């Protein structure tokens, strides 16, 4: 069946949930998030485990490539065409959720300018 | 129709080509039951409900747009089942509002 | 009369929205009815397989039969 | 084939605006079943149980 | 009471006497399960309702005609529960501008 | 009595564009006279018509 | 009003199902029972035609 | 820990006034009910829920207590530990009593 | 952290009391933890009423 | 309570048993399903709703008479919960 | 029993106005059921359904 063939030769989908999900690697410091989550869940009596879009480690740098020059991004929320920001559910397994937010927020604000500068282009 | 509903089950789950047998068996049951839909046929009546729904999520520009799309839709093909598709979509609409909870811990209860 | 119909038009709008809320509930009701019966059959279906008959025993009658034919094909 | 594709494309425009949140392929199946006679209410119900079932499974 | 129901099933559907089975099991069960009446012995609301129905079907003429035949039923003095047959007709009304679902081999879906 | 009534009822059904048979209405008078709730009478027959559709 | 019908239905299903499961087991006979029927059948055959 | 399963048992144990293993039979029944879906009457807008609670206070002839409730609401908003305030608020509203 | 959760509890607890409740502080804590963990508000409300009712029949 | 439920069941079908075991078991089933009252200890309104129903059936003379009968019960001051029995009469109205 | 009967006469009359047949005996039993704090909603569901069963049958 063709659907199954695509699913193996293309990396598993992360804009729609209908593809199974990796966030494993044999190094001990790369499963950091599973360890960090566990800690929060036992220390804090009131912890809210988010519904997290599992990403797909170091493919966040491909979305930094597109974002800095190229097209509007419909994988991440942009409130308007002069305000680029990064959804609060993106996790990479070899960092914390919060730690992750912080590198993606630097490039978001640097892609805010090139995207704004692109709306000035009158063909 | 057996093939079409089985393929429907496999596609949505994104996988399971004879493991979605249980879900399938249910779907065959629901469809085999009967309904009496409040509003039956007639194209005007369904278009009116869709516009109200558009206004309510505050998507006005979309309500105006859709109406052109409806006239266009007709022109491209004419059915007696036109209404059933438009009512189907209507019921199957999704609200933008709220988070749709967790599923990453809601599975366990 | 104008004001009589004014009130009249306001109430249809409000009643229609109300129909939809009630309808959604009725449709949620149906999802639960049919799904519960489907569960019941699966539970009943397995329980009934195990204690109404042993598949294990019957396979063993057929085996013994086969062992005895093979014994007689060795004389 | 020409006629059919052109209703679907108009049909996919509405679906993305109205916030159906279904896929292209799946919608074609919904439409074929209607033309062959199905009840709409039952059909949305089935879609819904399947949809919820997929999310829970992945996590 | 049973004999009546069997005659409704067998007759309309034709003689399987085992392929009209479905309706018959269905029939005894549905009537035996008690509920308290609604739209009963208030024939004034029912006449008005069928007149609106006619008005809707774009047959104003049929509503005055109906009213004449209605009064003809009263004088005969037969048929204890008039309302129940009227109630039945209205449920299955349809407008001359569409037609409700007809499909067969519905089990496959 | 049953027949006389069936003809007037047959006139009404034809106006509504709703098909019922001659026979159905006559059986209906029998059920009413034994006592039947209005909801029930309608519901058995509505389903029986749809069954006939699927069947053929 | 709707909620009340929904929650009662499900209570009736769980209760009835549990009571049904015990009952089914009673007339059909559990695995202990099948094995012990065979023991008595061996014994009886042995007195009548292996003695 | 605080897995759903472990928390639902503790709730049942205290409310029924019976031991942990002696509330089991009701414990199973409790899992079916929660795993059967419902949808709230109010689905959209955090405000739609709050105004309802506020209307309820008046109805019960306790106008003063609804003022106090507004004040508490600000407190809850500022601490930010919870991200589904609405669920908690709809739930107490439903279990309201005289 | 310990302080902050207490205050979060404290405010909710004040609201529960105004509205009249039969839940204690311990049970109320459990409910919130359920809220955070998902769980539509109607299912929770229902399971509570059935369990409250069964306790009265027993005692 | 259990035997008071069994007595009631025998009396409505006609005095003396004649395979009414099933009917008692069925009522045990009903009473174990939790229903939920719409109003509780608001006996006055339950009288008012009865009267609105009697105008609804076009049986207004019965509706004047009922008022006297409830007022009778009010004077006697019998304890059982007056609201409980009236709520029974409303369902059958 | 004398007090229970006196009440029972008052309920028998009310029962005539709505036009429902009930035995005198059943009307006394209802009184015991609400004194014990039985749920009136379950109670009504019993009365409705068994009286109706009796009439349709006969």
């Amino acid at each position: 069946d063709a659907r199954s063939w695509l699913e193996q030769h293309i990396v598993h989908q992360y804009w729609t949930s209908r593809a199974p999900r990796f966030s494993h690697s044999s190094h001990l410091h790369s499963n950091l998030s599973a360890i960090w989550d566990q800690h929060l869940y036992t220390t804090d009596p009131l912890y809210t485990p988010d519904d997290k879009t599992i990403v797909t480690e170091t493919q966040v740098i491909r979305e930094t490539l597109w974002l800095l020059s190229g097209v509007k991004k419909l994988l991440i929320f942009q409130l308007n065409d002069g305000k680029v920001n990064v959804r609060n559910d993106i996790i990479v397994t070899h960092m914390t959720q919060n730690c992750l937010r912080s590198v993606l927020e630097q490039i978001a604000a640097y892609g805010q300018v090139v995207f704004r500068l692109q709306k000035f282009i009158d063909e | 129709p057996n093939v079409l509903l089985q393929n429907l089950c496999c596609r949505i789950l994104g996988k399971g080509e004879a493991d979605v047998a249980q879900q399938f068996q249910y779907a065959v049951r629901v469809i085999g039951s009967n309904f009496a839909p409040t509003v039956e046929r007639d194209e005007f009546l369904v278009t009116e409900k869709i516009k109200k729904e558009f206004v309510r999520q505050r998507r006005e520009a979309d309500g105006a747009l859709f109406s052109e799309l409806h006239r266009k839709l007709q022109s491209q093909g004419v059915l007696k089942n036109r209404w059933s598709i438009l009512y189907l979509l209507l019921s199957l609409s999704e609200d933008p509002r709220k988070q749709p909870n967790k599923t990453s811990s809601f599975a366990a209860l | 009369a104008i004001q009589i119909n004014f009130i009249k038009n306001m109430i249809e709008e409000t009643l229609d929205d109300f129909r939809e809320a009630c309808h959604r509930d009725i449709v949620n009701l149906q999802v639960e009815m049919i799904k519960q019966f489907h569960i019941q059959s699966s539970e009943i279906q397995m329980l009934l397989e195990r204690y109404s008959l042993n598949e294990s025993l019957v396979s063993e009658i057929e085996k013994l039969r086969e062992e005895n034919k093979r014994l007689r094909a060795n004389f | 084939m020409s006629a059919v594709r052109e209703t679907m494309d108009v049909l996919l425009e509405i679906s993305r605006l109205l916030n159906t949140g279904l896929d292209m392929e799946t919608l074609s199946i919904c439409v074929r079943l209607c033309e062959q006679g199905i009840n709409p209410e039952a059909l949305s119900s089935v879609i819904k149980e399947l949809r919820r079932a997929s999310d829970t499974l992945k996590a």
